[PDB]
């Protein structure tokens, strides 16, 4: 029996559509301290770990602590119905509803049956992340769909001050080098060498809802699994974990 | 290799067959296949292209 | 024998598109006190009535009164084909064609062979309407699009100083409250309890082309047709009849 | 082994896409003077002609003289990748391949293998033009587009100080007049009667691509093929040349 206020709903609604292109359905573990998600995509190769600290609503009303269960599509529909500055509502009491609630010029009404979700939590700490590296989200956008063009595996490879993307295909060659020294390249911290190859159809399915003034961080290491972040707010951010491959 | 023997690239498609259904199954080449496209000529179980008239 | 000036092909074209999207032949009623337009949907459940008086153009010329039969599929091609400021112009002689001329930065010229429209004539005057509501247009327009969602049947319902619109399907619950409190809500007549139902693909036709700055008005009783209205220039304002359902 | 800069590679794909709807893959001249590009249809119906003068190019390093062979498609997709100011770099040494570089923000290196071209020349100079015409792009977009709808092949009339489009179909007609009084018509040079037709499919291919600050020349008698030209940045034109019908 909560109720939760959030404004620019549109941001709110761009953002659980990033989680919703990898999981059909989810849980939310909300609890007094915030709205907290996590969970995997069917393949196991990449897990979405939403953090949402209550501060960022402009109200924010829990009593307890409880786990909604609901179907991102449907929510990724209703949510985005709302727009660029309409207020977002999230109301919850004793029946098994979800009432959403977009005020703007006006009031609307939504009602979502809660559904119930088998929770496979597998938590994944601070790993061994040889190279880490904050870029602006244009950057790698503009990267993920250049290497779209040439296959669909694209190449990371970390050096000393040095960032390099790459992918080749059959003939095709794509390259994208930057380093501190270039604008998009906010900063480097780099151990050793790092090198690994990803899905770039999952690289696609995470950048996608990036504008120029997104920062981004990548950690990382010698063929093993990427983590990357970003902030939301700048209280919660979202982070995803990608298997590599070969 | 078929583009490097004949000399064409310029295909929008080439549309293949699902499956082999000769006894053989031997498949027939592919620089053919670009020049039917090239020039927009379809072809029967044969290999040969054919074209029905009410006669 | 006439010819017609009428600035502004965009808008024109825009109207004349609203009510191809539920007939597609009709007959213009063209009299020396302007251009009329009357008729019904296949499936007998809508009823769009335009009124043009006159007035409302830069220049207006009939010589008696005759009806023109065009195709309008046809003339929605060619109205489309107009732009944002460029002049209209609609003539008609001997033959048996309608000319077309959309003169902006140059002269263009069309020409289409008038068809025969077997006329079948129902005027239905002013009706018992228990309710009467104005109301803006992208409140409407949304909530149409809103119960979209969840149903294919649209129910309003109209109560002492408030309107709520709703729909429900399967599981989901769509609700939208406004009263005279609320700022898209213009007006309300509330003589006494109404509801009703409509299908919500009709209604979708009816409202598409509406910006924020569009009054409607909807009168209507307790299961019984709707009859939505919307001003043209002011002048010349346009009248869908909406069958319920159930 | 030559390098090559040129600014604002948005424009270059544009041109670049220009080509590309007709042909599927060309060759490069490059010689010391200039880039060059000339090939015809499949259907043997139009005539590209390429010009570009090394002047536009903010840097031009040519080492001889070489013919290039690309993949038209490949290549449009490529250059499509960039953007409205990044820095356009073609390089080529020893190997058989052609290095794209698209630095705006960043820099992005691709690779392209080059392929043989069966080089068909066929050069055709000046030829007996008739009547010649120079009008602004939207202008003959517009009219193009129009004639999209009621047939497939585009009648030109030009007559003593005025032109004439049209076209019929089995009931629309259409037609768009204009003269050096017009605002569109910049100019007009009437040596006689000129009349023709071309396939509007063929134009359309021509003229996408052409904002209102597009000039166009027209060149054209009789039942005979037309030559369109129009610059690009003043220097460098490119030219078509359509086969009439009948």
């Amino acid at each position: 029996p909560f109720e939760i206020v959030f404004e620019g709903a549109k941001e709110f609604a761009q953002l659980i559509e990033t989680a919703s292109r990898l999981i059909d359905e989810a849980a939310f573990k909300v609890t007094e301290e915030g709205i907290s998600m996590r969970a995997m995509d069917p393949s196991r190769v990449v897990l979405i770990d939403l953090n949402l600290p209550a501060s960022i609503f402009s109200k924010y009303e829990v009593d307890g602590e409880e786990t909604i269960g609901v179907n991102m599509d449907h929510l990724k529909k209703v949510l985005k119905r709302g727009k660029a500055k309409e207020t977002l509502i999230l109301r919850k009491g004793e029946e098994n509803f979800l009432e959403i609630s977009l005020q703007g010029t006006a009031t609307r009404t939504f009602k979502l049956p809660l559904i119930d979700v088998e929770e496979i939590e597998v938590d994944l700490p601070e790993l061994p992340f040889t190279a880490k590296v904050v870029i602006l989200g244009d950057v790698i956008k503009e990267a993920v769909k250049d290497a779209s063009l040439v296959s669909d595996s694209m190449k990371f490879i970390a050096k000393e001050n040095e960032f390099t993307m790459r992918a080749e295909g059959e003939t095709q060659e794509v390259e994208v080098k930057l380093t501190l020294e270039d604008e998009g390249l906010l900063d480097i911290e780099v151990q050793e060498e790092t090198k690994s190859a990803y899905g770039i159809s999952y690289l696609s399915d995470m950048v996608k809802g990036l504008g120029k003034a997104d920062e981004v961080t990548i950690k990382f290491g010698n063929e093993m699994p990427m983590q990357m972040e970003y902030y939301i707010r700048d209280e919660g951010r979202l982070i995803f974990l990608l298997a590599p491959r070969v | 290799r078929a583009m490097e023997n004949v000399k064409v690239y310029g295909v929008d498609k080439l549309k293949g067959v699902m499956g082999m259904t000769s006894g053989w199954k031997m498949p027939e080449p592919l620089e053919k296949g670009l020049l039917r496209a090239k020039n927009d000529v379809y072809v029967f179980k044969d290999g040969t292209i054919r074209f029905d008239a009410t006669d």
